RNA sequence: GCGAUGAUCACCCAUGGGUGGGUACAAAUGGCAGUCUGACAAGU
RNA sequence: GAGUCCCAUAACCUUUGUACCCAGUGAGAAA
């Protein structure tokens, strides 16, 4: 059954949300005391992880640290941490930095292990899609065409625009061209076409994720081992190398 | 690109033609052709007074 | 004859040597008035001979603020000791070309064998100094000039206005505008955590309806289980129990995985009361009056729409949000608010006993009607 | 430095009273703090006059920022009690505002009291 | 108020003009998701996604130098990478406007003498980093000699009658040459014993005295009565 | 209009020569193909050409 | 035993019933809403 | 062959259900 994998997929957006709104919060509310850290380094979890292993810009100057930031921004945020134009906050309110700075690495410690979960539902329920296109981009395939079996009964035509709805139906309703991509324009292998032939391995990707799709719904003595995914990929794979192979110029 | 100047080319004919919108407004005599680079805003009134411009 | 100049900036102190006088007469010419804008004429008049940088900001604060109050410090008083020669208190005195009038006092009280200018010539040749900075130095200092700038000059104005970060209403704008992103966090994630526990039986989203207690009992109920003595934090207890029993919906990974979903909802629901205990006593010490008069989460939310306590201060008493008879104690706590909080405000660092006279003239007011 | 600091002496806080009654004759004073600072952010306001002895201080202490903000004089009375009196009403007050009026009878005396206030302040 | 507006850049560099039924002068917002006065924002998506970049009305009846930019100046000097010396940054209501025209890249000192605009002053320079608050007198620039240097266009929005001996020393210890003096005169508040014609003649005169040749004048009527900005340039040699 | 007889036109040197183009008899198509959209979108045509010759008779 | 530290302020019936609604939100398979093409292409 | 990365992961409306309602003013109020 996959009437949760919607529910995971939904989950990893909004969660992927409020952990951009709170890195935010924590980014400003600690930028009172040292407000060169949040441009010289951007990450999220990598902001909430130091200043729960420094704190203050003095106890940055006696500390050091290398499982974070790696060997480079070190000199950055030692020379910010020696002149800057922060205040020097109090214990009473670190306290509550450190608390959403371990809140916020909590929270992408529960997304990277919903991840997990939805990796693990994913290549149980449709295992060769998985082998094929990759965990969640099937994963909102599935989900933004309902059921397995209301996605394996669609034409591949139609696999391949599942996403781009409002530029098919505008690019229909005048009669102008059709987009290409859709949903499935973030697979590994369309990222590795390059020009108008990730136009052509999306036609080929979505031909060959169809063939695995309803392989994968349909089937009763199916082993959960991805022999037809891994046979589609290996044909997407040598299609995309012999129209990389071409050149249009002139040797 | 030409692709968004086919979105918003009509508000522009009436920036550009302004001035016979409201019979009393009866603005500057300027000419106004489309500026090369431009955006298209709106408005935030914020929340902090009601009722007047909102 | 103008033979040593003095510049103070962020890094530290230099002393320069000046090797060719400039021209005394002609110091308004425009061949001389814009030989110091030239870098390749204005090295032939300046030479820099000693620079002792600063041991940190504290010392930089220090000695701007001695530098800005015209006094002589220990860390100029040894540079000039190093650098001026001995020379007579009588007869010729070494000339030390300063920027600073009423500096020049204090340093020929230290050493009355300097005579110090600072007219014109030595005014544009410090302002060559100035133009050219890190050009001058040939390399010798830490830090650059601009950066220590910004850091000294935010140190100065603070230092001089005495900016407490105590009494720092930003803290309580973001910590509300935070805890109502968390509001709204918790109860999302915590429906989903009944929809997803929906299916193992329906009834416990229908006895325990507040979301951290039905989830803090979730985290350690994955089963029946009869031995219902610490499930009541027993009426409702003993009737979980019951409808355990009588169990009426339907894995394993699925379960750990949102028992996982429930231990963030408890994280979140601890870290929320814990911002609201900080931030009603980051209210108490930040607006003592405005919590006195209508509660800590109330005012908080008061600056937060108002922006600032700055700016719910010199708001009008008649343009005050605040959250017949009803209609008329809305308007009367409207205008005592607006007094609270410019109270709270303006004073520096504030009691509590104005807070509570206003509170008594309010309820004095509602128990009136 | 008091909080609240440009006091006027003797013969500056009668001068300034005998203008505030007249302005509050001839309809061109807004009496009271929130209606000060009402005319205030309006922009129709020549000087306003702060009474340095109400109960709280901070209470009127919020008009001097937004005068400095607005470039408008302002000037301390030591006498709620007077200010009020002047005012013509039967109550103390502690701010007062003359506001901006070029059909005004008294403006020679408005200006005279804003230029001494100024050189004070 | 819910409205759309089509955003252009002005003649002057870092500064734009919001065209509806009534067009606004408009400036990016360095600090966006917030106001400062109370202005108005105008929130453009500019085109990972496209980006929601936010704009701030300039309002003329409360700046002096919007007052000068809608009435018309051949020439200011606050540009998109310069250095302004704010004198007279009175609150952060016309210092956040020149903030974000001058940049990311540039730096506005706020010079500002009381204490409680300066306590405003410092709460807006952290969201706008490239404001240096420098809570001091400027008659006396001797006393943040230290904090400053080498400034591009000085900024006067002082009120004071010895404003061009404040200006006058500013520039002499600050500005670099041939860089910007721009002035904000408020007759009544120098002398009002005389026309505004006449002190605007005699601080003119005073400009060029300490060698600050004077490039235009504006008179900004609409939105101030007896104003004047007048806009030189620092010559430091030869006016002639 | 100025009606230029054909004698006349025929005989014109290459800078004179008028051009004057022959109304369509034959159901083109691209003009049959061509879609037009209704609604509020021939609303807002109509509403444009109002506009527009409303300014142009004021100027 | 007051107050400028702020008084005050869309249709019918002989307190109460009958006549329009809107905003700010929750559903929503009434909706908008309808899932591109189809046999060649690359090389020697 | 062919317009998605530019929010179909979205936007907006109508049959039904949930809560209000048709700020300024500036010297009066009470008997």
């Amino acid at each position: 059954v996959d009437v949760m994998i919607i529910q995971a997929i939904a989950l990893l957006d909004d969660l992927d949300k409020e952990l951009n709104t709170y890195a935010m919060r924590c980014k400003e509310w600690y930028g009172w005391h040292f407000p060169e850290l949040a441009k010289i380094v951007t990450d999220s979890v990598a902001y909430a992880r130091i200043i729960l292993t420094m704190g203050i810009r003095s106890k940055a100057s006696e500390t050091d640290l290398s499982e974070i930031l790696p060997e480079e921004i070190e000199e950055r945020v030692k020379t910010a941490a020696e002149v800057s134009m922060g205040t020097e906050i109090t214990q009473t309110d670190l306290d509550n930095i450190n608390a959403l700075a371990e809140q916020i690495v909590e929270f992408a410690a529960y997304r990277e292990q919903l991840s997990n979960y939805l990796s693990a539902r994913m290549k149980a329920i449709a295992p060769n899609l998985t082998q094929l296109v990759g965990e969640l981009v099937g994963a909102r395939l599935i989900a933004h065409s309902g059921s397995l079996i209301s996605l394996a009964k669609s034409p591949a035509s139609t696999i391949q625009i599942l996403g781009a709805e409002k530029a098919l139906f505008r690019a229909l309703k005048t009669k102008h061209d059709t987009p290409k991509y859709g949903l499935l324009y973030h697979a590994s292998l369309v990222g590795q076409a390059t020009g108008k032939n990730k136009g052509k391995i999306a036609r080929v990707l979505a031909a060959k994720a169809a063939v695995s799709l309803r392989y994968d719904a349909l089937a009763e003595d199916r082993d959960d081992s991805g022999d037809i995914g891994l046979e589609s990929r290996a044909k997407v794979e040598n299609r995309l190398s012999q129209l990389e192979g071409r050149d249009l110029r002139t040797t | 690109d030409d692709n968004m100047r086919r979105e918003v080319q009509r508000d522009l004919l009436l920036i550009k033609h302004r001035a016979a919108l409201d019979p009393k407004r009866h603005y500057k005599k300027q000419r106004w052709e489309v500026p090369e680079r431009f955006a298209i805003g709106t408005i935030i009134e914020d929340k902090s007074e009601f009722y007047s411009s909102r | 004859p103008i033979e040593y100049l003095l510049f103070e900036e962020p890094t530290g102190y230099a002393v320069f040597k000046v090797k060719l006088q400039q021209d005394d007469i002609g110091s308004r010419l425009k061949e001389v008035q814009e030989q110091i804008n030239d870098f390749g004429a204005f090295t032939k008049l300046i030479e820099l001979v000693s620079f002792a940088p600063f041991k940190g900001a504290a010392e930089a604060l220090e000695n701007a603020n001695d530098i800005s109050e015209g006094l002589v410090s220990e860390s100029l008083k040894a540079i000039l000791d190093l650098n001026l020669p001995k020379a007579s208190s009588k007869k010729k005195n070494i000339t030390l070309a300063i920027s600073d009038k009423n500096l020049g006092p204090s340093i020929k009280e230290e050493f009355p064998y300097v005579d110090c200018i600072s007219n014109e010539l030595a005014q544009d040749l410090i302002r060559g100094v100035r133009l050219h900075g890190e050009k001058l130095f040939k390399g010798l200092q830490s830090g650059d000039l601009e950066r220590a700038q910004l850091g000294l000059g935010h140190a100065y104005s603070r230092a001089k206005v005495k900016f407490s970060v105590q009494k720092n209403d930003n803290h309580i704008i973001q910590a509300i505008a935070l805890l109502d992103q968390l509001d709204k966090d918790i109860n999302t994630f915590a429906m989903r955590v009944k929809e997803w526990y929906g299916w193992h039986f329906p009834e416990l989203a229908k006895l325990v309806p507040d979301n951290y207690t039905f989830a803090k009992l979730v985290l350690f109920i994955k089963d029946k289980a009869d031995d219902s003595l610490h499930d009541l934090a027993n009426e409702d207890s003993g009737i979980a129990q019951r409808v355990i029993d009588n169990a009426r919906i339907s894995s394993e990974t699925d379960m750990e995985n949102v028992c996982v979903f429930a231990q963030r909802v408890a994280s979140l629901a601890d870290y929320r009361r814990q911002l609201y205990d900080y931030l009603c006593e980051k209210m108490h010490t930040v607006a003592p009056n405005l919590s006195e008069l209508i509660g800590e989460v109330i005012g908080a939310r008061l600056i937060s729409h108002a922006g600032s306590l700055t700016n719910l201060s010199k708001q009008a008493a008649s343009t005050v949000q605040i959250l017949k008879n009803k209609g008329r104690i809305s308007r009367y706590l409207a205008n005592k608010c607006s007094m609270a909080s410019r109270i709270d405000n303006y004073s520096e660092e504030p009691s509590n006993v104005f807070g509570s006279v206003l509170k008594k003239q309010v309820e004095q007011r509602l128990e009136f009607y | 430095n008091p909080k609240a600091f440009p006091l006027a002496d003797a013969a500056l806080t009668q001068q300034i009273l005998d203008v505030v009654q007249q302005a509050a004759n001839l309809r061109q004073l807004k009496k009271g703090a929130n209606e000060a600072t009402k005319t205030l952010n309006r922009g129709i306001s020549e000087f306003i006059i702060m009474a340095a002895d109400c109960e709280p201080i901070e209470i009127l202490l919020h008009l001097p920022l937004l005068c400095e903000d607005k470039n408008v004089p302002y000037v301390f009375v030591p006498s709620r009690v007077a200010l009020g009196r002047a005012c013509g009403v039967s109550r103390p007050v502690i701010a007062a505002s003359i506001t901006t009026n070029d059909a005004s009878a008294i403006k020679t005396q408005i200006y005279a009291v804003k230029d001494k206030i100024e050189t004070l302040l | 108020g819910g409205a759309k507006v089509v955003i252009e850049p002005h003649r002057h560099a870092g500064v734009y003009i919001a065209r509806g039924k009534e067009d606004l002068l408009v400036t990016k917002n360095m600090a966006p998701g917030e106001s400062v006065y109370g202005e108005k924002r105008i929130s453009v998506e500019e085109p990972v996604p496209p980006t929601k970049v936010e704009y701030r009305v300039w309002n003329p009846f409360r700046s002096k130098l919007a007052a000068g930019i809608m009435g018309g100046l051949d020439e200011l000097f606050i540009a998109p990478g310069k250095k302004v010396l704010y004198l007279g940054a009175a609150s952060g209501t016309s210092v956040s406007h020149v903030s974000d025209v001058v940049g990311p890249e540039g730096v506005v000192y706020a010079v500002e003498f009381s204490h409680r605009p300066g306590r405003e002053l410092i709460s807006m320079a952290k969201k706008r980093p490239n404001i240096i608050p420098i809570i001091e007198d400027a008659r006396h620039p001797q006393k943040y000699r230290m904090l400053i240097g080498m400034v591009d266009c000085v900024f006067a929005d002082v009120a004071q009658p010895d404003q061009a001996r404040i200006i006058a020393l500013n520039s002499h210890m600050f500005l670099k040459d041939q860089g910007g003096v721009v002035i904000s005169i408020k007759a009544n508040c120098i002398d009002s014993t005389v026309d505004a014609e006449t002190v605007f003649a005699r601080e003119v005169q005073k400009l060029r005295e300490e060698r600050i040749k004077p490039l235009e004048q504006l008179t900004l009527e609409p939105y101030e009565r007896d104003h004047c900005i007048v806009v030189g340039r620092y010559m430091r040699s030869g006016l002639k | 209009g100025l009606k230029v007889p054909k004698a006349v036109q025929k005989e014109l040197p290459f800078k004179s020569q008028i051009h004057q183009m022959k109304p369509q008899k034959k159901k083109t198509y691209m003009a049959k193909r061509a879609v037009v959209l209704g609604g509020d979108e021939k609303k807002a045509r109509s509403f444009i050409q109002k506009v527009l010759t409303i300014s142009k008779a004021k100027d």
